């Protein structure tokens, strides 16, 4: 929401927290209805399936 | 005749280098030192050199974290060539094995 990719990146995925596919999923929902194409990169490039 | 099988009927390379991972005792997430120490210390050795990696093929004990690990590096990194990682498991435990 504050589409800043610089503090999500470097503080939530370096690995300490066993994301879930569910909190990936409403994010991105978050980030498709609003227009950032940066955190769409770095959520499909976590492993996810559409 | 299985390193047959690999490098003229599927068709792979020669390795330069060998690296074959093992442990397991931590079961479901591992220290982020020793990530960082998959991560950039043998996925890019295994890019730069050309290379194999043996490890577990399931989901479960090292090969989570293996896998993390060579997707990770795939992201921050163009080298227009794929890790070469090869894994092994039994037939017993395979969860879906009846489609085979």
């Amino acid at each position: 929401a504050w589409n800043r990719v610089d503090i999500a990146q470097s503080e939530l995925f370096r690995g300490d927290i066993q994301w879930r596919s569910f909190h990936l999923e409403a994010s991105l929902m978050d980030a498709l209805l609003n227009d950032r194409p940066e955190f769409v990169r770095l959520l499909i490039s976590h492993g996810l399936s559409l | 005749t299985v390193y047959s099988l690999v490098t003229r009927s599927w068709g792979f390379r020669a390795p330069n280098l060998v690296v074959s991972v093992l442990g397991g005792s931590g079961g479901p997430v591992l220290q982020t030192w020793l990530q960082d120490l998959l991560r950039r210390g043998l996925v890019r050795a295994a890019q730069s050199t050309g290379a194999w990696i043996v490890t577990g093929g399931l989901h479960t004990g090292i090969g989570r974290h293996v896998g993390v690990a060579v997707r990770d590096h795939q992201t921050a990194s163009t080298g227009s060539s794929k890790v070469v990682a090869m894994g092994v498991a039994p037939w017993g435990v395979v969860r879906n094995r009846d489609m085979l």
